[PDB]
């Protein structure tokens, strides 16, 4: 038959071209056409598609010759013209197509109405579909002798079907007449199709269905009449459908349904009443009661309330969708018999409360959807019988309280979604600060996998989340109200790839200690209002290279979009980019001298005192150096200091760095020099000389000496010798000047200066 | 087995245009088939999809949240 | 804003692709289609690159 060889061969003698593609072949005719008359897709033994672009029935002359397709299951013809007074089988013969099971003929370019002749020699078909959007007429003898058809689909804006269309359809099992214009059920047809199981009649205009319409339809298992503009149904419309298992009434116009609508349909397995196009306030008493085989319900119709007896004695129900109605509550007895219920969906209603006993008997419930409602609490009883519940969704309610015993009995629970509520877990601030071991209401659920608390008012990482939930995989704390972190807040013990989201909280400080059980927990800290002061030093060191304590490697923090909010100087810069000596905390004026600003730098434990009013004649009263501090920098640049105080002066006695460039100093006594001093910048002062006692003191201690009017005579010899042997301590040695003429001090010898 | 058939919400034409194959919606803004049981506001419509631009398939788009 | 029946992830491999998040599993809105149709997400391919994830309504001769 047709395969790789026939396709390659088709080029050389080719009015058509063929190219293999994946497991199929695409044939186009003519070969060089932008808009080929025919495009054939061949998947050997499986199907052949003929895509047509015809102007005339004579165009069939451009079909490929000698294709020999062979046996194939499905023939699909699209946009083709009905071949005049010639059977479609003749086109298929020409292509060498053998014994197809299925013929699909979908076209808006018919050229004529379909006829019985068109199906000559195709009486063996099991499946036939005819589809068109042309104004057209199907003659009721079309399906003469089609005694093998099991599946029939006709779509042609059909207004009516004379009963005799069904005369020979003894094997028919499925009818698809959806999307036509049917106003009435054809009479006396079901006796012709004693095996009929599926009756699809959706998107028609069947506004007058009555019981007699289904006389003889005892074989029927499925009836679908969705979107038929139906306003009312008589209570006995389905009386003859005694074996029906699936009914679809969706997308209609009901304002009520009569009581007893399904009383004669005791094999019902699934009913759908979805997207009713008007408000349907409620359902009649016991509508779905006393059904021994009913498993699935889909009900969405703006329902305002349900009667407590709606499902009574219907014990086999496993799936109920009641989402997207207007329910404010449910009667307590609604689910009293539903011992086998697995999934209940009540999402998108207006529920303000559920009776405590509502789920008393649904002990097999595995999935419960309550999201998008107005619930305010979870009581101690509501879920107390729900040992098998696996996922609970209560997103976007108004939840404010969770009873302490709410989750004691839900040992089966694995996925808990409480996102977008008003949950604060009612936690006192001092209990938190005092590091009290406090279990959340979720603490009973050691097996929990997902805890989603996104967008509530949590302020604290609870004990059970870290130490009891050893299997926790996902913990969403984003958009909550956590205001600070310690290393204890990140100590989650779960060994199941735990990911914690703490983005968009109120995290202003993260305080990790200096000091330097084998899991790995990821924590997302992005988008928090971090205050970048001296208090986050070790966190910053952790984020970069330097600091890697014992706890540090138990977790992995995501900080790539964690950005300083304060202070102004650092605002905007990502935590990784921060230089650790920039992290400062101010020292306020009481402490800090009047016209001075002072801060602490934790990176090297320095108290920094800046006084730059430019008008000081004396060193002002200094604050004492904390015993935990190592460095004290006294910045007095460009003032007019006349003298220094003695080294015994409180505060000033502990200074390690004197920055005095640009002052009025005329002499330096060694007893004016603080004892822990390691840097003395006395450049640009009024100094003429330095006593040998000061030079002895300077021997590490670093010095700047330029910009002074040095007196280079015989008394300057010790100073000259000092400078010559202290290349390391005197950065500006080369800029020292002797002012007796002015000559660089480095150009003077001890002989020049001192005869 | 024999007699099965997959239906799609949107009509499309697959074709070759090396040889590149594309899928284009059969019509523009056509309502989807089998779409008579969605909420009215969903307004189902067939939309052209692209791979980066090559038309790659035709899909039914619903106007609802995710 | 728009939603499709089968969730998919678009990727870059420089060619862009779309892969079913749930190939061979039910489409979303599975309960919204006429009776006898079994809605299953299918991965489609273009030329072998994953081009599109689409909801196929499977039908057959056998009832259920
Ligand atoms: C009535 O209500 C009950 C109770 O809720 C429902 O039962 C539950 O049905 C769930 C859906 O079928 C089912 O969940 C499955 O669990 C399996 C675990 O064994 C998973 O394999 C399965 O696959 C998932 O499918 C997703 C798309 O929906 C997709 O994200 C992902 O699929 C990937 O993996 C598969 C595996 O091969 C690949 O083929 C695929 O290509 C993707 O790569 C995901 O894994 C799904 O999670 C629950 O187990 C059922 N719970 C029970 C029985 O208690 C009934 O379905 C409801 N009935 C009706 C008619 O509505
Ligand atoms: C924790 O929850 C937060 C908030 O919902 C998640 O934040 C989101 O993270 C993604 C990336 O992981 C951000 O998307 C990316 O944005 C950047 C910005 O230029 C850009 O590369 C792309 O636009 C990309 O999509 C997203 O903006 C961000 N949203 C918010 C509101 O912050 C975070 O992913 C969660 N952490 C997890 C899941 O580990
Ligand atoms: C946090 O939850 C609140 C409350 O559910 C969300 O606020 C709602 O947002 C929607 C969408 O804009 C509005 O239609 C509602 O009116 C809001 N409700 C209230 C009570 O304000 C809020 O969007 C959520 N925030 C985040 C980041 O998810
Ligand atoms: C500190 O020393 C400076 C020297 O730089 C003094 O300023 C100078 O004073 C003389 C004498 O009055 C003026 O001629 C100069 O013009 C001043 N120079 C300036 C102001 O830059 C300053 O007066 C001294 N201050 C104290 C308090 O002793
Ligand atoms: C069919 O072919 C004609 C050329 O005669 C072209 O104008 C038209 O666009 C084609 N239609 C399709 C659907 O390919
Ligand atoms: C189909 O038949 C009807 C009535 O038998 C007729 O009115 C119509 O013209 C026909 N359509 C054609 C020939 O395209
Ligand atoms: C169909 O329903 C009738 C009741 O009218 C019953 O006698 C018959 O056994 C049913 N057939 C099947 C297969 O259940
Ligand atoms: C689940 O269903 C079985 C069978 O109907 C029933 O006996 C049982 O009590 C139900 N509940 C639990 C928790 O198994
Ligand atoms: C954070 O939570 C507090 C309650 O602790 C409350 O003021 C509010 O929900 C949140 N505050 C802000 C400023 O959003
Ligand atoms: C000098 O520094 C040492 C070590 O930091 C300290 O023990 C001592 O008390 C300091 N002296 C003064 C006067 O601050």
């Amino acid at each position: 038959s047709f395969g790789r060889d026939a396709c390659s061969e088709m080029s050389i003698d080719g009015l058509c071209q063929c190219a293999p593609i994946m497991s199929e072949y695409e044939i186009i005719c003519p070969a060089n056409a932008e808009n080929p008359t025919f495009r054939l897709t061949i998947q050997p033994k499986d199907y052949v598609q003929i895509m047509c672009n015809l102007t005339d029935t004579t165009d069939y002359q451009q079909l490929p010759k000698k294709l020999r397709i062979g046996e194939v299951d499905r023939v699909q013809m699209r946009r083709c013209m009905l071949p005049g007074h010639t059977p479609i089988a003749s086109i298929l013969d020409y292509l060498g197509i053998v014994s197809p099971t299925t013929l699909i003929f979908e076209s808006d370019n018919l050229g004529m109405n379909i006829t019985r002749q068109h199906l000559d020699r195709l009486h063996g078909l099991k499946r036939f579909r005819f589809t068109t959007r042309r104004l057209t007429h199907i003659p009721a003898n079309l399906l003469t002798d089609m005694r093998n058809l099991s599946h029939l689909e006709l779509r042609a804006n059909i207004e009516e079907m004379p009963s005799h269309l069904f005369d020979d359809l003894e094997n028919l099992e499925s009818i698809e007449f959806g999307s036509n214009k049917l106003r009435q059920m054809p009479r006396g047809i079901f006796g012709k199709m004693p095996k009929l199981k599926q009756l699809n009649l959706w998107s028609n205009q069947l506004h007058n269905l009555t019981k007699h319409d289904f006389e003889g339809a005892t074989s029927v298992l499925g009836i679908d009449i969705h979107d038929n503009g139906i306003e009312q149904l008589p209570h006995d419309v389905f009386a003859h459908l005694t074996n029906v298992t699936d009914i679809n009434l969706s997308a209609n116009l009901f304002r009520s349904l009569p009581q007893g609508l399904f009383d004669h349909n005791k094999h019902l397995n699934e009913v759908r009443l979805m997207n009713n196009r008007v408000p349907l306030a409620t359902l009649p008493s016991r509508l779905f009661a006393n059904q021994p085989e009913l498993q699935i319900l889909r009900l969405r119709a703006e329902l305002q309330s349900l009667p407590g007896d709606l499902f009574e004695h219907s014990t086999q129900i496993t799936n109920i969708s009641l989402g997207d109605n207007l329910l404010k509550t449910l009667p307590a007895t609604l689910l009293e018999h539903q011992v086998n219920l697995l999934s209940l969906d009540l999402s998108n209603n207006r529920l303000t409360h559920l009776p405590d006993s509502l789920f008393a008997h649904t002990t097999n419930l595995t999935d419960l959807r309550l999201e998008d409602n107005l619930l305010t609490g979870i009581s101690g009883d509501i879920f107390s019988n729900l040992g098998n519940l696996v996922t609970l969704v209560m997103s976007r309610n108004r939840l404010r309280t969770i009873d302490s015993r709410a989750f004691v009995s839900t040992n089966g629970l694995r996925h808990l979604h409480l996102d977008h509520n008003d949950i604060d877990l009612q936690q006192p601030l001092l209990d938190i600060m005092l590091q009290t071991q406090i279990n959340s209401p979720f603490g009973y659920m050691h097996g929990l996998l997902t805890l989603n608390l996104r967008n509530n008012s949590i302020i604290f990482v609870y004990n059970d989340w870290k130490n009891t939930m050893l299997q926790l995989r996902e913990l969403d704390l984003s958009y909550n109200n956590i205001s600070s972190l310690g290393y204890e807040d990140l100590a989650f013990l779960s060994q199941n790839r735990l990911h914690v989201n703490m983005t968009h909280n109120k995290i202003r400080r993260i305080a990790l200690p200096e000091d330097v059980n084998n899991n790995l927990v990821h924590v997302d800290l992005n988008d928090n209002p971090l205050v970048c002061d001296c208090t986050i030093l070790w966190f910053i060191q952790l984020v970069r290279g330097v600091h890697k304590p014992q706890y540090s490697r138990q977790f992995k923090l995501r900080t790539d979009r964690l950005v300083c909010s304060q202070p102004n100087v650092l605002e905007g810069t990502p935590v990784r980019q921060i230089e650790p000596q920039t992290l400062i905390c101010p020292l306020d004026f009481s402490k800090c001298p009047r016209g001075c600003n002072c801060h602490v730098r934790t990176y090297d434990k320095a108290l920094v005192i800046n006084c730059h009013s430019g008008n000081l004649t004396h060193v002002p009263r200094l604050p004492n150096l904390h015993k935990n501090m190592q460095l004290m920098e006294l910045h007095l640049e460009n003032n007019t200091l006349l003298r220094l105080p003695s080294a015994n002066t409180p505060g000033y006695e502990s200074v390690t760095s004197l920055h005095l460039a640009g002052n009025n100093l005329t002499s330096i006594d060694v007893d004016q020099l603080p004892t822990n001093l390691t840097h003395l910048d006395i450049s640009w002062n009024h100094l003429q000389m330095l006593n040998a006692t000061v030079l002895g003191f300077l021997n590490w201690r670093s010095v700047k000496l330029s910009g002074n009017p040095w007196m280079c005579d015989c008394t300057a010899k010790p100073l000259l010798l000092f400078t010559q042997d202290n290349f390391e301590r005197i950065g500006d040695r080369n800029e020292m000047m002797c002012v007796n003429a002015p000559t660089r001090m480095v150009e003077l010898s001890t002989n020049d200066i001192c005869p | 087995v024999g007699g099965s058939d997959e239906r799609f919400l949107c009509r499309s034409i697959r074709k070759l245009v090396q040889a590149i194959q594309i899928e284009e919606c059969e019509g523009a803004d056509q309502p989807c088939d089998f779409a008579a049981n969605f909420p009215q506001s969903y307004n189902p419509i067939c939309k052209q999809h692209y791979t980066q631009k090559i038309p790659s398939c035709c899909k039914c788009a619903l106007k609802t949240g995710l």
